[PDB]
RNA sequence: GGUUGCGGCCAUAUCUACCAGAAAGCACCGUUUCCCGUCCGAUCAACUGUAGUUAAGCUGGUAAGAGCCUGACCGAGUAGUGUAGUGGGUGACCAUACGCGAAACUCAGGUGCUGCAAUCU
RNA sequence: GAGAACAGAAAUCUCCAGUAGAACAAAAGGGUAAAAGCCCCCUUGAUUUUGAUUUUCAGUGUGAAUACAAACCAUGAAAGU
RNA sequence: AAGCUCGUAUCAGUUUUAUGAGGUAAAGCGAAUGAUUAGAGGUUCCGGGGUCGAAAUGACCUUGACCUAUUCUCAAACUUUAAAUAUGUAAGAAGUCCUUGUUACUUAAUUGAACGUGGACAUUUGAAUGAAGAGCUUUUAGUGGGCCAUUUUUGGUAAGC
């Protein structure tokens, strides 16, 4: 938490949902494998790699994340970060480099995250 | 109450602000022996000043301490002197007291020229027993407050013996 | 001599007052401070009237003098000599300075010698304060007015719920002279603890606890 | 001239306590120091020898050796873009043992302890520290606190 | 005393330690006396702690802790009646005696009382206990004077000289006993000597009846009413040293009453302190008596 | 002519590139400035617990 | 629980004033041949514990007591401040967003705790 | 502050209060009260051998300093220094 | 640039937890030091200028100085208090525990001190997050005029100084 507030003002963040989550790791889902970015196209490649915490599939990746729960850790962290696009649809604001509360972007949206990811996505 | 705490002199001491050095300085202290039957203890002075002629650190005057039934002696030979009567000046505060006397010849002791004529400062101290809770180097500490010498208490106490004195206020 | 106040009206410098570092600066050109009926009890004036900075600037001396001048003057020929109180609550403590060049010398060598005080006056900061009573609220107000135009930056002209120069709102005051938990004195005023020596507390403020009314 | 003394710009550093002059008191002198024990450093401005140069005011270190008076201590400092190993001859009256290291070994204590009577019990432990955590759902009741409810103050004087 | 403490003094006054206030501590001294070479680590320094009272002398063995000074035996000269010594309780032959207890009850405990004997000859000469080759060491103890003035014939240096030839080790030098000549910077430990036996008391004794028979007979009252003879002094202290080798393990006393039993009357003297409650109704009273101008 | 006189812009990015590290750690550090007589008798303590060792070997 | 010796932390312990103190202890106190120190056996030293006294020291109790300590949604979430903006404003300066956050003030409680050894109605 | 012949503003002699308001060669800052200040007694550690360390630092020199080791000493009842 | 030794490790321009250091901002001045406005009461029985008997070793006087409790206002080279931001250290296998070995050091002492033998303890083995690998050697180029912005800040009336 205190990391996510030294950085606020350069990210945008808040509380996804399973539809996000779902939609997120299904179409934008890389795999970490001696580097190499693998995206998540059949389930074996999990449990190749994610199998020895249980997690066999690609909902049981999802599942792991959403419930936090005990090797999110190392379930998350396999998880190659996002590539989200820009939003199509635009940031729904004039400057994004304010805070949400002061009009628009930056900071903690709480759950509109969602509405955000999505259009990113 | 009054069963200890009976008040004493503590002590008498003997001044003769003589102010120069050398057979003056000798002679006047010679005076001090000759009477206190003690050895005296030289003065020097802590500065300079030019009006009365003093450098500092010259041996300018001379004094001696006296306690118990001698200084009882000592003090009488002058209160005979200054007639048994002293001023409610000469008690201090804190309840010692003093008087001055011109030439010395006045109490005992012959003349002897080769001595010359001394006056002489008498300051007198009074304590009480218990006093050395002050003195000791072991827990050392403070008098009570009811205890302890002050100027009501030995004005009288002056008067009761010596059948003295103490005049205007 | 004298340069233009500014020159010398924003805090640009750390506080420079006369000092065992700082001897060799010339006297203030504001010496009284309280004027009128200084000498008042503290009944005699219940109303306060302020005049108040809104700025955070430096008011030279001379400007204290001629703005107090300005105020006394008209508060006087207007209700009297002896019909207010008039306190400069504002000291030119601090040092102003010129470098003053005398072919010559340069940007070198450039610190300054004293030129002359001023005050650090900050946003809310009392500076004139004023007692009378309330029939002249009215001359009162002018006289701090007439004042303002002697004075770099705004500065507020407010009426003060207090009792004079006391504390305590006017209401809280007479409660606790009617009380006689409040005793005068050189023209300000004691009042009774309840925390000293109970003694030399009945026999500072006997009206307190007594029979009376 | 600049002046770089080695004792500079310690006017505030070296002075002692308000209303804390005079003698060091005796516990000072009795705390025993071994070596791999870890130090605090903090002079004190009435004992002038062995004295902590001034940068190594605020800084902790480990005992290297021990002497009649003195611990010599290890402090490691930054020069450059490295750090330097830096021993330091410091009598004791400007020394501390250092707490932070007592936590943590009474911690291994706790956790030797709280092993066995797992071990005792066949189950498990859970020994590493947890950070602070969100917080789980409760309900507050409203009997006997009906929320009060408030609202923004006027403006107001009180000069 | 119109010298009042302006209420700026008292604030920023910074009090001595505790026992500085009392005049019992020296701090200056206390701290050499008790700081360990930090490589000999919890290495205990041992004191020779000797204290006189008016009617008493106290020796005590201590070590310093952080929580506290700790005593690993104590004995008094009013222990000696049950060794012989019955009256001059506070003189110098009875320091030299209760230095000696000290030792013999201390290194008794310790264990090394069969070795290091000590000296059990007694001419009151200088010397040190040296240890025994081939092995233990001897318990090494320094002198812990206190406050006392270092006047040469103290008291204090009886318990030392008691001491050392009770088989401690405690480093000392002659020209502090009785018997130290400044010309001379010798000693004579016939006067040394004699002191450990009384000998300063007793010559007097002889001399006073003979010239005061008065005098004597009150200041010397109880040598009377038991008959000890003047010249006897020194069989008392002789006879004594042999008892306390003898026997020189520590009894308490016999003690009436248990702790509690003392206590529960004991300072039920004590005054007990009002409550606030108490006090406020005090107050409160207190004006009704004052108020009203007078 | 007049010049900047000094100055530690720069400095730290200039440390940061391939610098700071850590100190280097060892077991068996460095005896540099330990009392001497100890390091003497430790010579000894040494010799004699090895010794010890192999006559435990025959 | 008293008291004493050695202490720890070194004012909740210090300061001022008034009382109170059984028993033991401590103390004041008596003495000056002796080791010893003084202008002065006052301090220091030695001697008796005998002639005396709780007066003092010391211990507690009191006090809308001075000081000192502790608390508090007491003031004040104020002052100050890290981060943000193509925020306001001629400027001086100020408001807001995410955070950290005092001093004085006011009131309330308190006024040594404690270790080792010895000893006591 | 209260008191003592000549004695005065200022000579010398008591007493009381006194957290340092004094003193400590020097500039200033720190430090200090049964002392680090004042008076006294005894002294030559201001010595011998070469190493390690801290500051300035390149972690070179120089200066100055700190803690041990190995001698020889000074002082003190002593711990110690 | 050349590589070399290794291979998940010990890493980190980071947070957390625990525990240190600091005297700036603010604050303060009926707290020390130094400044500063105003009265008020008291002092002198030990500075004084007079009026009342020239009288004055005598009164009441205004006037200093000093004292007591108040009052307005200040500090880069004052301060009790005292932040924020920065800053040291620690969070384990080089560890923890039990047994008892060495020595000329040290202890009254097989007491300690250091370094060991032997035995036991590996699921989270002792917070977080990251790791695009970590460690290490040799050698050489250029450079050694800088400047700008926010903020902090010194000199100057200021400056694109
Ligand atoms: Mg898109
Ligand atoms: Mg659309
Ligand atoms: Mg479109
Ligand atoms: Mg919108
Ligand atoms: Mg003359
Ligand atoms: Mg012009
Ligand atoms: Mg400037
Ligand atoms: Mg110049
Ligand atoms: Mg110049
Ligand atoms: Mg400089
Ligand atoms: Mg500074
Ligand atoms: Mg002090
Ligand atoms: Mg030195
Ligand atoms: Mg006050
Ligand atoms: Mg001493
Ligand atoms: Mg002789
Ligand atoms: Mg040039
Ligand atoms: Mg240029
Ligand atoms: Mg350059
Ligand atoms: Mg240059
Ligand atoms: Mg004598
Ligand atoms: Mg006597
Ligand atoms: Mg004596
Ligand atoms: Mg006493
Ligand atoms: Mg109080
Ligand atoms: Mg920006
Ligand atoms: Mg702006
Ligand atoms: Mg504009
Ligand atoms: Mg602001
Ligand atoms: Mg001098
Ligand atoms: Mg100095
Ligand atoms: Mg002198
Ligand atoms: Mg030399
Ligand atoms: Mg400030
Ligand atoms: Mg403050
Ligand atoms: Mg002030
Ligand atoms: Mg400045
Ligand atoms: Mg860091
Ligand atoms: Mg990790
Ligand atoms: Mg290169
Ligand atoms: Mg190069
Ligand atoms: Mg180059």
């Amino acid at each position: 938490l205190e990391l996510l507030k030294l950085i606020e003002p350069y990210v945008a963040y808040g509380y996804p949902s399973y539809s996000t989550i779902r939609q997120l790791v299904y179409k934008r889902g890389f795999g970490k494998i001696n580097k190499q970015r693998v995206p998540l196209s059949d389930n074996a490649i999990i449990e190749a790699n994610l199998g020895k915490y249980g997690i066999l599939s690609i909902d049981d990746l999802i599942h792991e994340i959403i419930t936090v729960g005990p090797h999110f850790k190392q379930a998350n962290n396999f998880l190659w970060p996002f590539k989200l696009s820009n939003p199509s649809g635009g940031w729904g604001v004039p400057r994004k480099f304010k805070h949400f509360i002061q009009g628009g972007s930056f900071g903690n949206r709480e759950e509109f995250i969602n509405k955000l990811v999505k259009s990113m996505n | 109450q009054n069963p200890m705490r009976d008040l004493k002199i503590e002590k008498l001491v003997l001044n003769i602000s003589v102010g120069e050095s050398g057979d003056r300085l000798t002679r006047a202290s010679k005076v001090l022996e000759q009477l206190s039957g003690q050895t005296p203890v030289q003065s020097k002075a802590r500065y300079t000043v030019r009006t009365f002629g003093i450098r500092r650190n010259e041996k300018i005057a001379v004094h001696v301490t006296v306690r118990g039934p001698k200084a009882e002696e000592i003090l009488e030979r002058g209160l005979k002197v200054k007639e048994y009567q002293l001023r409610d000046r000469n008690f201090s505060a804190t309840g010692n007291f003093g008087f001055g006397i011109d030439e010395h010849i006045d109490l005992g002791i012959k003349y002897d020229p080769s001595i010359g004529i001394f006056g002489m400062d008498f300051y007198v101290v009074m304590n009480r027993p218990g006093a050395r809770v002050t003195r000791r180097k072991r827990c050392k500490g403070t008098v009570g407050n009811s205890h302890k010498t002050t100027k009501e208490d030995t004005v009288s106490w002056f008067k009761q013996k010596y059948d003295a004195d103490v005049l205007d206020k | 001599a004298r340069r233009p106040a500014r020159c010398y009206r924003y805090q640009k410098n750390k506080p420079y007052p006369k000092s065992r570092y700082n001897r060799a600066v010339p006297d203030s050109k504001i010496r009284i401070y309280d004027l009128g009926k200084k000498k008042a009890t503290v009944d005699e004036f219940p109303l306060c009237v302020h005049l108040v900075s809104n700025e955070l600037e430096q008011l030279s001396s001379e400007a204290l003098e001629a703005a107090r001048i300005c105020a006394n003057k008209y508060m006087t020929t207007v209700s009297g000599r002896d019909a207010f109180h008039l306190r400069v609550r504002v000291h030119p403590f601090h040092v102003l300075r010129i470098n003053k060049m005398l072919l010559q010398q340069g940007m070198r060598g450039a610190w300054g010698k004293p030129h002359g005080l001023a005050a650090r006056v900050d946003i809310g900061q009392i500076i004139f304060s004023v007692r009378t009573k309330d029939s002249n609220k009215d001359v009162v107000v002018e006289g701090l007015r007439r004042a303002r135009y002697k004075f770099p930056g705004q500065q507020k002209i407010i009426l003060s719920k207090k009792w004079g120069f006391t504390n305590l709102d006017r209401p809280e005051y007479l409660k606790k002279r009617e009380a006689g938990e409040v005793k005068d004195d050189g023209a300000f005023v004691k009042f009774l603890s309840k925390k000293g020596s109970l003694e030399n507390n009945i026999r500072e403020f006997p009206e307190y606890f007594a029979a009376q009314a | 001239g600049k002046s770089h003394g080695y004792r500079s710009r310690t006017r505030y550093m070296f002075q002692r306590d308000f209303r804390k002059h005079g003698a060091v008191h005796l516990s000072t002198y009795l705390k025993v120091y071994k070596v791999g024990d870890i130090v605090d450093i903090k002079a004190n401005g009435s004992i002038q020898k062995g004295m902590p140069h001034k940068f190594y005011q605020g800084k902790t270190g480990v005992v290297y050796n021990v002497t009649k008076s003195s611990v010599g201590v290890i402090i490691n400092k930054m020069v450059g873009n490295r750090y330097l190993e830096k021993r330091l001859n410091l009598r004791v009256e400007h020394i501390k043992h250092s707490k932070c290291r007592q936590e943590f070994l009474e911690r291994v204590k706790a956790n030797a302890a709280k092993r066995a009577e797992a071990k005792a019990q066949g189950v498990a432990v859970q020994l590493k520290r947890q950070p602070a955590q969100p917080r789980e759902s409760r309900i507050v009741s409203t009997e006997g606190n009906v929320p009060q409810t408030l609202a923004p103050v006027p403006y107001e004087t009180f000069i | 005393q119109k010298d009042a403490k302006s209420s700026a003094y008292s604030s920023r006054f910074q009090t001595p330690f505790r026992r500085r206030r009392e005049g019992k501590t020296d701090y200056y001294q206390r701290k050499r006396l008790v700081t360990q070479h930090k490589a000999k680590y919890n290495t205990p320094k041992y004191r020779l702690v000797v204290r006189f009272t008016n009617k008493d002398i106290i020796c005590q063995i201590i070590s310093s802790t952080i929580t506290g000074d700790v005593v690993l035996a104590a004995a008094y000269s009013h222990e000696l009646p049950r060794y012989g010594i019955t009256h001059g309780l506070t003189n110098w032959a009875a320091a030299y005696a209760t230095g000696l207890l000290i030792a013999r009850r201390t290194l008794q405990k310790l264990g090394l009382d069969e070795t290091y004997k000590g000296v059990e000859e007694v001419e009151g000469e200088y010397e040190l206990t040296e240890a025994v080759e081939d092995g233990p060491r001897p318990f090494k103890v320094f002198l812990d004077i206190g406050l006392q003035r270092t006047t040469t014939g103290a008291r204090v240096f009886g318990a030392l000289k008691g001491a050392s030839d009770g088989g401690l080790y405690v480093p000392h030098s002659e020209n502090r006993f009785p018997g130290w000549d400044f010309e001379t910077e010798e000693i004579d430990p016939e006067l040394l000597r004699s002191y450990i036996f009384g000998g300063h008391v007793s010559q007097y004794m002889e001399e006073l009846a003979d010239d005061d028979e008065e005098r004597f007979s009150e200041l010397f009252k109880g040598y009377l009413a038991d008959d000890i003879d003047a010249d006897s002094l020194e069989d008392i202290y002789t006879s004594a040293h042999e008892a306390i080798r003898a026997d020189p393990a520590f009894k308490p006393t016999e003690k009436k009453f248990t702790k509690e039993q003392y206590a529960a009357e004991s300072k039920k003297y004590r005054q007990t302190k009002l409550s606030k409650e108490e006090r406020a109704a005090r107050v409160a009273a207190k004006i009704a008596a004052l108020a009203g101008q007078q | 002519a007049k010049s900047k006189n000094h100055t530690a812009h720069n400095q730290t990015r200039k440390a940061h590139r391939n610098g700071i590290k850590k100190p280097k750690t060892y077991k068996y550090p460095s005896l540099k400035g330990v009392d001497p007589k100890f390091r003497r008798n430790h010579k000894h303590a040494l010799h004699g617990t090895a010794k010890a060792l192999a006559a435990a070997k025959k």
